[PDB]
């Protein structure tokens, strides 16, 4: 689905970086560690939800109750 | 046994009496059945009931005992090198007893030089913790990893770790606990003495004891397998595709 | 609305011994935090002998503290001794901390 | 594969064995008052104490 | 009241009764009633 | 000591009768309700 | 009189279905071994 | 083990998850591919629908109550939404003309004038089945249904009353948990035969009875519920998820859990999903050089604190990310009671299984254990006095 | 009638990608290979003989 | 005994707090003030907005955590608890909205509210300043335009991706004068609440109440507060060899270095380096190097949700463990 | 011939890829022999051993 908003563990707000994420790795391509640690993500428990995150609610609005 | 009103909806016991149900926590469940009559529910608790039935009848073994974070917390207070302070005794003496409990300090393992008890005082008052407890128990017991003395030596406890233990007086002079001093299915135990003298009363209440220190100090204490204990130290590397 | 909260502190009747100098005390709705903070404090005092807070189950909102202490005190005092002991010590962490928090 | 065969094997066990118990002049005996120890065990103790 | 969402054209339309069950637009058989307008609440928890 | 939980216990009923030691018990219980949990569900007359 | 007091309580008391008790005492199936020699043949159960 | 029990757990079933009216399926609020990729479950698409989070599990002999096989979970972690599910269910009924023409009208709504509406059709909506959001609780009904009471053999068709004979018969929503609607739907079969299919949903939170899996054959229940301000923090603040006791590693011999730590956990450092396939994959000694690089240790035990005292630990924890799957096997559907219910027809036992009522049995098995006691009055409750008790009139002579 | 399972020769399953899965409201990464008749789907379990 | 803490190979050891009377055949040190007073200092460091970074030096373990424990326990914060729905037509689920709703910092003191009273009936406790209503509404419509790009719907549909800004803020009836200079705006506006696609549409009113971080997470004004004691490197046997540039590769680029030649192995300030223990596995070095962490100095590196600043949080934290000594001391004892 | 054709299991994404792929059990019921039971060496590229 959607990225959750905050860490289960640590508990900051990373769910804010999830759109700034993905404009950062497809638009001037980094690499994937460095990206992360761009935008802030020191420790591994915050790193880990950006990282893995199945991209679940895109598929999920093929459909619509409106075609 | 007894019942207690709780949160969440799950039955919930101890881990000592575990054995004889072969229950592991693994998802398996179990049932419970009520008595309805006084004539049923007297005779349920006081023939039928844990504390009576402490061993078993196919050997004459205790069959509740220790479990896995029971002996290896028992373990780590005993390693001739815990020495503890007045402040930690003190909390651990308070973690053991949650509630009611005088405990009529002994005097110390040594003197000036820093005041630092030894394990085996902290581990003796959970056998007898006040004055007015009449536990005074005794035996003489091996244990399981024993390598023998130097063969000139006489007693049978002074080899090279901690041998045979050896209670007197509710006083343990030598030797760590582990596992058939207090292990789950042979004699010569601490709380086989206890139910065989002292009944069942105090052997029940002892046991309830050991648990609370067990369940608070392992977890205060630290314990973890890592990856650096299942890599031989290049020795064994160098010596095992040659032999 | 001024009654001074009985449900607070419950000398067990049963756990002192003498009437005085062993005691074991009941609070309602604390945790390990004022635990460890008050019997470091506690045993700062030279007349007691044993101090230690429990918490029978964590399913409850409970804790045991008990005080044993030589002659010439009650273990009530050394509570309170140790109580009022705990406002000068945070008093004084809160002082040296807001005159370097204006200097930077 | 074993639990099974041994499930038969305790539960026909208990039939031949199930009324049998200690009287009060220190004899077994059956069902039907026959009598086929003399003492227990030839001793007459109690194997659990 | 402007419900029953059909299942393949989505179009909202209302039935009435003693009649076979059907989108009028397309003629498509499965059709699911539309969200109430009543309230509801929840915790965030 | 067995723990049972809050709700299992409140459709697990003994029959307690009432006699000098039970009467001032089982009615400041009785009057205490099925739902909250120091109370009873059913009450069998001295007639029956 | 310890030794006495041992011996008072180890005789078998009046009551005791300890047939009962002797049927499931040696019906404890967890030996799952299959035993064998070496330095071969003759296997027995 | 775990082939067993990787076609158990809760997941991400399919794209058209939402749409479908399945009798009984599970859902997962917020999965996470796993860390440690199998070069063979790329192949079949497993990190596209995974089953499972990612928990940075701390392995250490914690509060005793991972004794045997129970590991402990943290509150605050639970409190943000780690492993929510979603339990969602169909309850449909079909509604028929009979031999005489004469078919079955749902309605309802009972006003009750001082009312509006009775509490039994309280979210039932107008029509006469329930809304697509509204609460039901153990007692509403949502599916009210009214079946003809006399067309319900096969008589001539009686000209002077035909309709106006009606018997109400819904089904109840009989549950422990409030459960919300969300996909009402009618259709048509091929008889006009016209059918009502409801779907029932739930939110279940991770609670103190619920099981969980490691991917190497570890099966688990709760072992209880604690707070943050617990389990221990290391020198950047990060506390665990899950704490497991070690004790499940010897026995066991589950070496490849002790190297999915440590190559998962410098998989986040790098950022790259790191591989764990058969015979290869990542080698531990490119592993390590990673953790060196960073600044943690070479076997992957930092030195943590102690949330309950403050002092730190005495030993040296070897904590990181696992990813832990979510069974079923709830305690929620597993709890089950039973005082004083229906009977059987035949043989008047109380009756069997689950959902019709309960009433547990006591085996041949078990009369063997209770005899070993010498209890004999126990004998009389538990097989004569609670479960079957009928007095009966005996003859003295020829006594029959 | 004769029911046929799905993503076969004579199926609507058969070349379909990222447009067709999705207005035929179907996803694309199920296995298929099992037949659905009364409304529930079912497999045939292959067994196997000497 | 001791105070620095060992570190060595495969344990630690001098942990406990042995600072107490009645140790040796001294009292040591009971109170006496004002020596506590005299040995206790602060050093702020580098303090942010969001994240302040202090040290507390001479206190024991038992003080320092209750400052932790209370920290992200008992301060009280503020966040959405009641959500009211009205059309949720959309792809997720009506309590995983719900849920993500509560989990957003907004940005406004509790200080300028009251605690809520749990035993009144619905209309009787939403009044005045104890909860806070905030209103989302959204409707997605299609971009008519659509030139070439088939990309995410920022381009292909308006206002699909709904953010937290759009928990709009609507004043009661007395809280519009003293909420006029602040708002009570989220902390973060970007945050990525749900996307959805036209025909779809949500609308709710969502109450917001006062608590602390024992019942639920997010009343928890701190992402996460930790301290670190910081480790020393106590040189000898000063020979450096080739060594030298082996032993601070073993290192961060930080806490050592040399200087010209060699000559000697020095180090920095000892606040960069995690205990890694590389330096203690090499069978020829374990001799002339240990490490140890000093038990009586407390680096503090706390951060913050976005709600309050964190000295604030600190003085919050300082504040509430003397009051709850108060209501300890002023209570009397009944038997 | 009963027990053939089953419901597809449908809890995961690998319980829908564990109800396909499966071969089932025919006679030789084996209640004591292990014989048809065990595994056996010459499985190894068709028949997964786990
Ligand atoms: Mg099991
Ligand atoms: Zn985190
Ligand atoms: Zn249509
Ligand atoms: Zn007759």
């Amino acid at each position: 689905m959607i990225v959750p908003v905050r860490c289960f563990s640590c508990g900051k707000v990373v769910g804010d970086k999830w759109e700034s994420y993905l404009n950062l790795l497809q638009e001037d391509e980094l690499d994937e560690g460095t990206a992360l640690s761009r935008l802030g993500l020191k420790r591994y428990c915050c790193r880990r939800m950006i990282l893995t995150h199945v991209d679940l609610i895109e598929k999920f609005l093929r459909y619509n109750p409106l075609e | 046994h007894y019942a207690k009103i709780r949160p969440w909806r799950t039955f919930r016991l101890n881990e000592c009496v575990c054995t004889p149900y072969n229950a592991d926590f693994d998802g398996d469940e179990m049932n419970l059945h009520v008595p309805q009559t006084e004539e049923a529910r007297a005779e349920a608790i006081n023939l039928m009931g844990v504390k009576n039935n402490l061993l078993t009848p196919k050997s004459g073994e205790p069959i509740i005992a220790a479990t896995q974070d029971f002996i290896t917390g028992s373990y780590l207070i005993s390693h001739k090198d815990s020495f503890y302070d007045r402040a930690t005794l003190t909390q651990l003496l308070s973690m053991m007893s949650d509630g009611i409990e005088h405990f009529d300090i002994p005097p110390p393992a040594i003197m000036k030089p820093y005041y630092l008890w030894t394990g085996k005082q902290v581990f003796s008052l959970l056998i007898k913790p006040n004055h007015n407890s009449p536990v005074v128990i005794n035996l003489d017991a091996k244990n399981k990893v024993f390598v023998p003395p130097k063969s000139k030596s006489l007693p049978n406890e002074m080899s090279q770790n901690d041998g045979f233990v050896i209670i007197r007086g509710s006083q343990i002079l030598s030797g760590v606990m582990d596992k058939s001093v207090l292990g789950d299915g042979k004699k010569h135990s601490v709380f086989y003495t206890i139910l065989r003298d002292y009944g069942p009363q105090e052997a029940a209440n002892a046991m309830n004891r050991m648990a609370k220190l067990c369940a608070r100090f392992l977890g205060n204490r630290g314990f973890s397998i890592g990856i650096n204990d299942v890599t031989p130290a290049d020795d064994l590397k160098q010596k095992k595709e040659e032999l | 609305e001024e009654e001074p909260d009985r449900e607070k502190i419950k000398l067990l009747t049963q756990a002192t011994s003498e009437d005085g100098t062993s005691a074991s005390f009941q609070i309602v709705e604390e945790d390990h935090t004022l635990g460890n903070a008050l019997r470091y404090v506690i045993m700062k005092n030279p007349d007691v002998e044993f101090c230690g807070y429990s918490i029978p189950h964590p399913s409850e909102n409970l804790l045991n503290i008990r005080i044993q202490t030589y002659g010439e005190t009650t273990a009530v005092d050394a509570l309170q001794k140790g109580l009022k002991d705990l406002m000068d010590l945070c008093d004084v962490v809160e002082s040296k901390f807001t005159e370097k928090i204006k200097s930077m | 594969v074993k639990t099974a065969e041994t499930g038969y094997m305790s539960r026909r066990l208990m039939k031949s064995l199930e009324d049998l118990s200690c009287q009060y002049d220190n004899t077994v005996r059956t069902s039907a008052n026959g009598i086929v120890q003399f003492t227990y065990g030839g001793d007459g103790l109690d194997p659990l104490e | 009241t402007l419900k029953y969402i059909c299942a393949e054209c989505s179009s909202k339309l209302s039935l009435s009764r003693t009649d076979a069950v059907r989108c009028k637009d397309c003629g498509h058989r499965i059709l699911l009633k539309a969200r109430t307008k009543r309230l509801v609440q929840f915790e965030a928890r | 000591e067995v723990a049972v939980p809050d709700r299992v216990a409140k459709v697990l009923t003994y029959p307690e009768k009432v006699t000098r030691y039970n009467r001032h018990k089982l009615q400041e219980l009785i009057v205490n309700g099925p739902n909250v949990h120091p109370g009873a569900n059913y009450l069998l007359k001295r007639n029956e | 009189e310890i030794a006495l007091f041992k011996y008072r309580k180890a005789r078998l008391e009046p009551g005791t279905a300890i047939g009962a008790i002797g049927a499931q005492s040696i019906g404890e199936p967890g030996t799952q071994m299959t035993l064998k020699t070496f330095h071969a043949s003759m296997n027995v159960t | 083990y775990q082939c067993a029990m990787g076609k158990q757990a809760i997941g991400a079933i399919a794209y058209n998850q939402f749409k479908r009216i399945d009798t009984l399926l599970y859902l997962m609020t917020y999965p996470q591919q796993p860390m440690v990729k199998t070069k063979t479950i790329e192949l079949i698409d497993y990190d596209k629908l995974p089953a499972g989070q990612n928990a940075t599990v701390a392995v250490m002999s914690y509060s005793g109550y991972d004794i045997e096989d129970a590991l402990v979970l943290n509150k605050s972690s639970i409190d943000r939404g780690f492993g929510r599910c979603e339990t969602r269910r169909k309850t449909t009924t079909v509604l028929k003309r009979y031999a005489n023409h004469t078919q079955d009208i749902i309605g309802g709504m009972r006003v009750d004038e001082n009312g509006d509406p009775i509490w039994q059709h309280q979210s039932l909506g107008p029509d006469g089945l329930g809304e697509v959001g509204m609460k039901v609780q153990s007692g509403q009904i949502y599916i009210n249904k009214s079946v003809p009471t006399n067309s319900a053999d096969a008589p001539n068709p009686n000209n002077v009353n035909v309709q106006t004979q009606y018997r109400e018969a819904p089904v109840i929503y009989r549950g422990p948990e409030p459960s919300h609607i969300d996909q009402v739907m009618m259709s048509v079969s091929d008889n006009d035969q016209a059918l009502i299919k409801v779907l029932l949903r739930q939110n279940r939170r991770p609670e103190l009875g619920d099981k969980f899996s490691s991917r190497h054959g570890q099966k688990g229940v709760c072992g209880i519920i604690v707070k943050q301000e617990d389990m221990p923090f290391n020198d950047q603040g990060i506390v665990p998820d899950i704490i497991m006791n070690p004790h499940g590693f010897p026995s066991r011999m589950t070496v490849g859990k002790m190297i999915e730590l440590i190559s998962g956990k410098a998989g986040v450092l790098n950022g790259t999903l790191e591989y764990g396939t058969c015979f290869g994959g990542s080698k531990l000694e490119d592993m390590s050089k990673i953790l060196v690089d960073q600044g943690f240790n070479y076997s992957g035990k930092d030195m943590l604190y102690s949330g309950i005292t403050g002092e730190c630990l005495q030993a040296y924890i070897f904590f990181g990310p696992i990813y832990y799957q979510k069974l079923k096997h709830m305690v929620l559907d597993k709890m089950h009671a039973r005082a004083r219910g229906p009977r059987a027809v035949l043989t008047r036992q109380p009756t069997e299984g689950r959902s019709r009522d309960g009433g547990l049995r006591l085996g041949e098995m078990e009369r063997d254990c209770v005899i070993a006691y010498g209890a004999s009055q126990l004998l009389l409750e538990r097989l004569m006095i609670s479960s079957d008790a009928f007095e009966v009139d005996v003859c003295d002579k020829c006594g029959l | 009638r004769m029911p046929i399972m799905l993503r076969s020769n004579k199926c609507i399953l058969y070349d379909a990608d990222e447009s067709k899965m999705a207005k035929l409201n179907e996803c694309p990464l199920d296995p298929g290979g099992y037949f659905i008749v009364n409304g529930t789907e079912k497999v045939i379990l292959v067994q196997e003989q000497l | 005994m001791s105070n620095i803490v060992g570190i060595e190979y495969n344990r630690v050891t001098n942990t406990t707090s042995t600072d107490f009377p009645g140790f040796s055949k001294d009292a040591e040190n009971e109170w006496n003030v004002e020596k506590f007073k005299k040995d206790f200092e602060v050093n702020i460091s580098s303090l942010d907005a969001r994240e302040a970074n202090f040290d507390l030096i001479n206190i024991d373990t038992s003080i320092a955590n209750a400052f932790r424990r209370i920290m992200i326990s008992e301060v009280p914060s503020v966040a959405a608890e009641y959500v009211y729905f009205f059309n949720n037509t959309s792809v997720i689920q009506d309590e995983v909205l719900a849920h993500r709703i509560g989990l957003v910092p907004l940005k406004v003191d509790p200080d300028m509210l009251t605690w809520v009273d749990s035993n009144l009936p619905d209309d009787e406790k939403f009044t005045d300043e104890n909860t806070i209503v905030l209103s989302l509404n959204v409707k997605c419509t299609r971009n008519p335009d659509a030139p070439k790009g088939s990309t995410d719907p920022k381009e292909l549909y308006n206002n699909a991706h709904v953010y937290a800004r759009d928990l709009k803020f609507e004043p009661q009836g007395r809280q519009s004068t003293t909420f006029a200079d602040c708002p009570v705006v989220p902390a973060d506006p970007d945050i990525l609440l749900a996307k959805l696609r036209p025909g779809q549409e949500i609308s709710l009113k969502a109450h917001c109440i006062l608590g602390i971080g024992g019942d639920h997470a997010k009343f928890s004004p701190v992402s996460t507060a930790s301290y670190r004691l910081l480790p020393q490197i106590n040189i000898l046997q000063p020979i450096k060899g080739e060594s030298a540039r082996r032993f601070q590769k073993c290192f961060p680029p930080g806490v050592i270095g040399i200087d010209e030649g060699s000559d000697e192995a020095y180090v920095k300030d000892a606040r960069k380096d995690t205990v890694s223990r590389e330096v203690l596995r090499y069978e020829e070095f374990a001799d002339k190097v240990k490490l140890g962490r000093v038990r009586n100095h407390f680096i503090f590196n706390v951060e913050s949700a976005g709600a309050m600043t964190p000295e604030e949080i600190f003085f919050k934290s300082v504040r509430i463990l003397k009051n709850k000594a108060e209501y300890l001391k002023n209570c009397p004892i009944t038997q | 011939r009963a027990g053939v054709t089953h419901v597809l299991s449908r809890l995961s994404y690998i319980s829908a890829l564990g109800m396909m792929t499966r071969i089932s059990s025919q006679f030789e019921k084996s209640r004591k022999v292990s014989g048809p039971r065990a595994l056996q060496p010459s499985q190894f590229g068709m028949l997964c051993t786990a």
